[PDB]
RNA sequence: AGGGGAUCGAAGAUGAUCAGAUACCGUCGUAGUCUUAACCAUAAACUAUGCCGACUAGGGAUCGGGUGGUGUUUUUUUAAUGACCCACUCGGCACCUUACGAGAAAUCAAAGUCUUUGGGUUCUGGGGGGAGUAUGGUCGCAAGGCUGAAACUUAAAGGAAUUG
RNA sequence: GCGGUAAUUCCAGCUCCAAUAGCGUAUAUUAAAGUUGUUGCAGUUAAAAAGCUCGUAGUUGAACUUUGGGCCCGGUUGGCC
């Protein structure tokens, strides 16, 4: 193209590129404030939890680990941030 | 280049590529110079007055002179919304 | 990449640009510290403590919330081990392969992998002895190796 | 640097979309993506209709910038582009090369078909690469009626369109010819539609 | 880095590599082993005197066909015997 | 082969137009993103966005 | 000079595959380098079917087929004309027919 | 009686373009040797060598002769011509037209301070044809041409009067060596120098100026 | 592995100029690279360049202007006297009137010309012309 | 003068030469 | 050196075949082929292309992993999961086009970023024979492996491509 | 490479050339040799990437710590009695 905004890449470009190859590299992960139906508490968990997280009341399962993002235990209510 | 007493002593000064700022030498027989005739009201040609762009053969060989004209014409106001600086 | 291989993967954790973090985590830095101390008293390595904090809590990084790192916390309150975690895992890997080899002598692939593991062990141990973490003349004997992993 | 009456007007847009020249190619290469419009499902890409018109106006300015209309060469080698180029010859100067290009026409100064143009316009870069490649030896500006999957080597100016459409090819030549005559003292009234219809720019079978 | 090291403190490696690879040169090898003084009829000398043991007629190599008329002499300094050409038309009557 | 009579009858039979047809309005299946394109360009048209099946 | 970019075989990233003996001359050749041909054939031939079927119980039952994967060496392929040497520019083609 | 066949020929015979510099500036292709002959009346040629060449046939050897010719006034213009033909005289002739058609300029400068006319080259240059690579290095006044005789004559016919040469490869291959030197001197304008850092109005072609006179009917 | 980030930076600039790109992206942007680009920018070989500040080492986006023939590095950083600048410039620079041999001396990063008029010398970094 | 068979010849020569030197040794 | 020895099969037998064959071919057939414990350490051990790192051009296909589609698909109509489709993405085996560039050329996305010659590092070569020989050393039961000349002799040996 | 019956190459005569009170020949060395290589070679096919991996000496090794601005003194081309 010989000319392009390397300083100001398109948001679509930065979204579709790899997390290491962006201009200022950062994670595509996040945190969930997620509601387990067991009790009145809110549990803050990782997106790619890589473990079986659990709370004091719902002390069996909350999300099961996988290769990438952890799969929620099919009854919770998640929210980002 | 000038001699001792001013007096530019150079066998000609060559054109430069408006795209890549490369000198177009004599045997660059793939280099072009495109002329865009001016326009007044009612869309007339008004012959004799041009906007000239020199493209070097190297850029043209790479299939990469079209976007260079897009950038240059967008800069000069020949075109409204043909070139996008960000990508 | 891949010190003792040919693979060229990257597979890294790209931490956020923000050195001050994370605008939603209202727990106190003190309370985080004794959480860290509690899991370490249970007997978890700094890496395991880090993943468990990051999972069960909102602790994005220990060093952005606490003024220092997890190992620095453990050294501060006198719970850091003698052998660093990476070295100890390397030694226990070597111990497992050595026992496997003694049972199966004709595993030349295992013998090759064992040589690679011990070379990684010796390089890491040389570095630790340079930074004076391990005492000078700390050797990986490989005949008293299993006693160092217990 | 041009007046605002040059913009894409609804009647030109109506005839444009009637020709369906907004339909692009299934796959695009890096030099045609400045004209992409976030393709439909089934993979049929669509084109910046405004950019097509704007490049058409710029190419028309190039054509009506050579003092002699009789040393502009229009290359076509496809059955859809034949009649369009011949009518382009009837209305502009624009001498044609239809059917075979007869390799050795810009070089080889002793051929019968030896021409020395100031500007060459090609209907299809892929099927007219012979003219484009030969003109690259003798400095001839190239204006190509490109598609999304078309080569851009030595292509000075590109007007994206649909190259699989007989209506699209004929209408682009019609629009280019109309703007060329408008950019001179032959089509002075630019607001009125030109007296004829692109029906005979369109290639007619058999 | 195309082969050779480029370290500012790698001069030892560079010079020893050159020293080892210098033996492949023909004249350097011959001069450093001193074959001229050991294995040559002349002990590294431009000329040498001798005594004509006999005359010899050597048939020239192909594609030529001629007799070369050399003389087999025996050097004084080394005792080594060698054939020496007698270059001109004639001159075999002068050598005896 | 090309003679003047043949080229003249060719011009006569090429100049013939079949009246007004094939471009007159019959009601343009201008799909939704093209409608978005022309409305971004700010141009009026006979809006007809159709939803094809699978 | 090198004659083929892929030397004569289909082996990149292996270093060894297996030998497979030629069905004609019994030469041991690598399986990737072997010229393999499927021979799907009817049971008898195109003219016997009439008399075979009019003398057959189980009318028009199946006309069974025989299946086998012949492996040829390069020399036998040349000799029996399965490969039929091509030109320098035409040898890069890889289409079956 | 020469009838021009190309637009450049018409605008040259009519006297519209009176200097080679317009052709060079606009990089206009030259297909007629009369054009270069007209614009450079004092264009002298010279023949480097004639070499025999054999093509084996069914019977005997079809033998052709290849001549290399260097042309050019000492004002900074050179051409190089390779031609193979049945007869040596015809080979010399056609090589001279080819050398005329292949005339390109040169960039002269100073090793120097700014004093006098440009004697040496402005920049170190190199060309490479075949395996041969020929390098030209600016030299002070009085050094002369420091080169093998074939390259030295070509440099003299270029008008360079002070230069160092450094050739690598099979320099005994004359045609490759001469072509390499031709490339090296031709690149004297392909190189960019701080004294050429300014901007120019990008003049229109004389073909555009006199389009009417060209293509007479 | 990585041994001379300046070498990689100058190589990237050279490749961009060769293919005609009017800009290049540079990683990992040491302050030596910063000084070296400042010397180019003062002499007009490159235009405006940008330091993108990631918290690890930084990237750089340089705007080129088609005015650079070769920007190179001299590895190793040979120690040069004032009596060696002339031979280094003769070996590297295509002429005597233009081109610069970039040195690192105690007075800082600078070219051969201003090094000579300051009458100091250090190690050699690279060349540009 | 196939190289393998020339290699075989020099190996045969080496064996025989060592054997004939054995009696002197 | 033990076990095992079905098949094939250096040596060999035996039939032909030849001008001859102790060659090709047919039929047998010891060692071997397989395994255990020890030796050997060589292959056109090849991608004839050392390893690490960055940049430079376009494309689709596939493998492993992941991310995102109110995508399709089954079993309860449709859930989850699984399989498939599409777009990204990291890593891998490669492939297609072109000549930016490279090469003596064949060709090469590396064999590019090299007289505009310097990212780091290891190994090897200096016309062809003699010769991987002699000798000395070392390793091996052995066959041999590693190291390794010289005297003398020659004007060529060779690489890629063109015509016949 | 010439010499086998016309030898532009041998033995001679004539003519001519080059250097010149000097000019050949032999051996050694230097440049030519970017055919020893830091500058500055080559290793797919010409001679040459160890079969492959580890690893000590050796060589090499990411980024980062005072930047910038202002004030004064003060040397030089010369620019105009
Ligand atoms: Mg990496
Ligand atoms: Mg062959
Ligand atoms: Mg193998
Ligand atoms: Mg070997
Ligand atoms: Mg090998
Ligand atoms: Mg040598
Ligand atoms: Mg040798
Ligand atoms: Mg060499
Ligand atoms: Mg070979
Ligand atoms: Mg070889
Ligand atoms: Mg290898």
């Amino acid at each position: 193209v010989l000319v392009q905004d390397l300083l100001h890449p398109t948001a679509a470009s930065e979204a579709r590129k790899h997390k290491l190859k962006t201009l200022v590299q950062g994670p595509r992960s996040y945190f969930l404030d997620v509601k387990c139906p067991g009790c009145l508490n809110i549990t803050t968990v990782f997106s790619h939890a890589q473990t079986a997280v659990t709370c004091e009341s719902c002390s069996t399962i909350l999300c099961t680990p996988t290769g990438g993002k952890a799969k929620l235990s099919e009854g919770t209510s998640f929210r980002r941030k | 280049m000038e001699n001792d007493k001013g007096q530019l002593v150079e066998l000609y000064v060559p054109r430069k590529c408006s795209a890549t700022n490369r000198i177009i030498k004599a045997d660059d027989h793939a280099s072009v110079q495109i002329n865009v005739a001016k326009v007044d009201e009612e869309g007339r040609a008004i012959p004799g007055e041009y906007v000239t762009y020199a493209l070097s053969g190297y850029v043209r060989s790479r299939g990469e002179s079209d976007d260079s004209l897009n950038r240059l014409a967008q800069n000069d106001g020949l075109l409204k919304n043909v070139w996008s600086y960000s990508r | 990449g891949r010190m003792h291989s040919a693979g060229k993967g990257i597979s890294s954790s790209a931490i956020p640009y923000s050195r001050n973090a994370p605008a939603w985590f209202k727990l106190s830095s003190e309370s985080v510290i004794e959480q860290i101390v509690k899991y370490a008293r249970k007997g978890l390595t700094p890496s395991q403590i880090g993943v468990l904090l990051r999972d069960a809590h909102g602790v994005t990084q220990a060093r952005v919330i606490t003024g220092n790192k997890i190992m620095r916390i453990l050294k501060s309150n006198g719970l850091a081990p003698e052998i660093p975690e990476d070295l100890y895992y390397l030694i226990k890997k070597a111990v497992s392969v050595r026992k496997h080899l003694e049972r199966n002598r004709k595993d030349k692939d295992a013998k090759f992998r064992l040589i690679l593991i011990e070379s990684r062990i010796h390089r890491l141990a040389r570095y630790y002895r340079t930074v004076a973490v391990l005492p000078p003349n700390w050797k990986y004997e490989s005949a008293t190796a299993s006693a160092l992993v217990n | 640097s041009l007046p605002a009456t040059f913009d894409l007007t609804p009647e030109d847009a109506q005839l444009l979309l009637a020709a369906n020249t907004h339909l692009g190619a299934r796959n695009v290469q890096v030099h045609q993506e400045p004209y992409v419009f976030n393709a439909r499902p089934d993979g049929v890409h669509v084109i910046n209709v405004g950019k097509t018109w704007e490049k058409l106006v710029l190419a028309a300015r190039i054509i009506a910038a050579i003092p002699n209309p009789e040393d502009v060469v229009a290359i076509s080698s496809r059955t859809f582009g034949q009649r369009a180029v011949l009518k382009f010859a009837a209305h502009t100067g624009a001498t044609p090369i239809a059917g075979r290009f007869t390799p050795g026409s810009f070089t080889n100064y002793i051929t019968r078909s030896f021409k020395e143009p100031r500007l060459v316009i090609v209907t299809d870069p892929r099927s007219d690469a012979q003219a484009i490649k030969e003109a690259s030896y003798v400095n001839i500006p190239v204006i190509a009626l490109t598609d999304l999957d078309s080569p851009s080597e030595f292509v000075d100016v590109a007007i994206p369109c649909n190259n699989r459409g007989k209506h699209s090819i004929g209408l682009i030549w019609y629009l280019l010819a109309r703007e060329v005559l408008r950019l001179r003292g032959a089509l002075v009234d630019r607001t009125q539609p030109w007296s004829i219809m692109p029906d005979l720019y369109f290639y007619r079978d058999p | 880095g195309k082969g050779k090291p480029r370290g500012l403190n790698s001069a030892r490696k560079l010079r020893v590599h050159r020293r080892n690879n210098r033996w492949a040169e023909n004249n350097y090898k011959k001069r450093l082993l001193g074959t001229a003084f050991k294995s040559s009829p002349f002990g590294g000398s431009s000329h040498a005197k001798g005594i004509v043991l006999e005359k010899l007629g050597i048939e020239s190599k192909q594609p030529n066909s001629a007799i070369r008329k050399c003389v087999r002499v025996q050097l004084i300094k080394n005792g080594k015997k060698v054939t020496a050409f007698v270059p001109n038309d004639g001159c075999l009557n002068f050598v005896d | 082969i090309s003679f003047k009579l043949q080229e003249e009858e060719r011009e006569r039979k090429d100049q013939y137009v079949p009246e007004v047809s094939a471009l007159d309005l019959s009601r343009l299946n201008v799909d939704n993103q093209t409608s978005d394109l022309v409305k971004s360009l700010g141009l009026k048209l006979p809006l007809s966005v159709i939803n094809v099946s699978a | 000079p090198k004659k083929r970019a892929s030397n004569g075989r289909n082996k990149k990233g292996r270093g060894h595959v297996k030998p497979v003996r030629c069905v004609n001359c019994s030469k041991s050749i690598p399986k990737d380098k072997a010229i393999k041909r499927m021979a799907i054939r009817n049971i008898v031939e195109a003219a016997a079917v009439r008399d075979l079927s009019e003398a057959s119980v189980y009318p028009e039952y199946a006309l069974p087929k025989t299946y086998n994967k012949l492996h040829y060496c390069v020399s036998c392929a040349i000799h029996a004309r399965i490969v039929r040497v091509r030109s320098r520019e035409d040898r890069k083609n890889r289409a079956p027919p | 009686g020469w009838v021009p066949v190309t637009k450049l020929g018409r605008l040259v015979k009519a006297g519209k373009i009176t200097t080679i510099e317009e052709i060079f500036l606009h990089s206009l292709p030259v297909k007629e040797f009369q054009i270069i002959d007209t614009l450079l009346p004092g264009l002298q040629d010279e023949v480097m060598n004639i070499k025999p060449v054999q093509k084996q046939t069914r019977a005997g050897q079809r033998t052709r002769f290849k001549a290399v010719v260097v042309v050019g006034d000492s004002n900074g213009h050179v051409g190089l011509g390779i031609k193979t033909a049945k007869e040596v005289a015809g080979a010399i002739r056609a090589g001279i037209i080819i050398a005329k058609l292949s005339v390109i300029p040169i960039r002269r400068g100073y090793w120097g301070t700014n004093l006098g006319q440009p004697h040496s080259l402005a920049t170190k240059t190199t060309g490479k044809c075949g395996s041969v690579t020929v390098r030209l290095i600016p030299a002070p006044r009085g050094s002369g041409i420091v080169a093998s005789p074939a390259v030295k004559k070509l440099l003299q016919l270029a008008g360079v009067e002070d230069v160092y040469t450094q050739s690598n490869g099979k320099t005994r291959t004359l045609e490759n060596t001469l072509k390499a030197a031709f490339v090296a001197i031709g690149n004297t304008y392909g190189f960019l120098t701080p004294n050429l850092w300014a901007e120019q109005p990008l003049p229109v072609s004389p073909l555009d100026i006199y389009s009417d006179e060209a293509s007479a009917q | 592995t990585r041994s001379s980030v300046l070498a990689d930076a100058l190589n990237a600039i050279n490749n961009a100029e060769k293919t005609g790109k009017r800009q290049v992206l540079i990683r990992p942007s040491s302050k030596v690279i910063i000084k070296f680009l400042q010397v180019m920018q003062k002499h007009g070989y490159i235009g405006e360049f940008e330091y993108i500040d990631d918290h690890r080492s930084g990237k750089i986006v340089v705007q080129l202007n088609g005015r650079l023939n070769k920007c190179g590095v001299i590895s190793p950083r040979f120690n040069v006297k004032i009596g060696d600048i002339e031979k280094w410039t003769a070996n590297l620079l295509p002429a005597r009137q233009f081109g610069y041999v970039i040195l690192t001396t105690s007075a800082g990063i600078m070219d051969h010309e201003e090094a000579r008029r300051k009458h100091v010398s250090g190690k050699i970094l690279g060349f540009v012309y | 003068m196939r190289a393998k068979w020339r290699k075989k010849r020099t190996r045969r020569l080496k064996r025989k030469r060592r054997k004939v030197r054995a009696r002197s040794k």
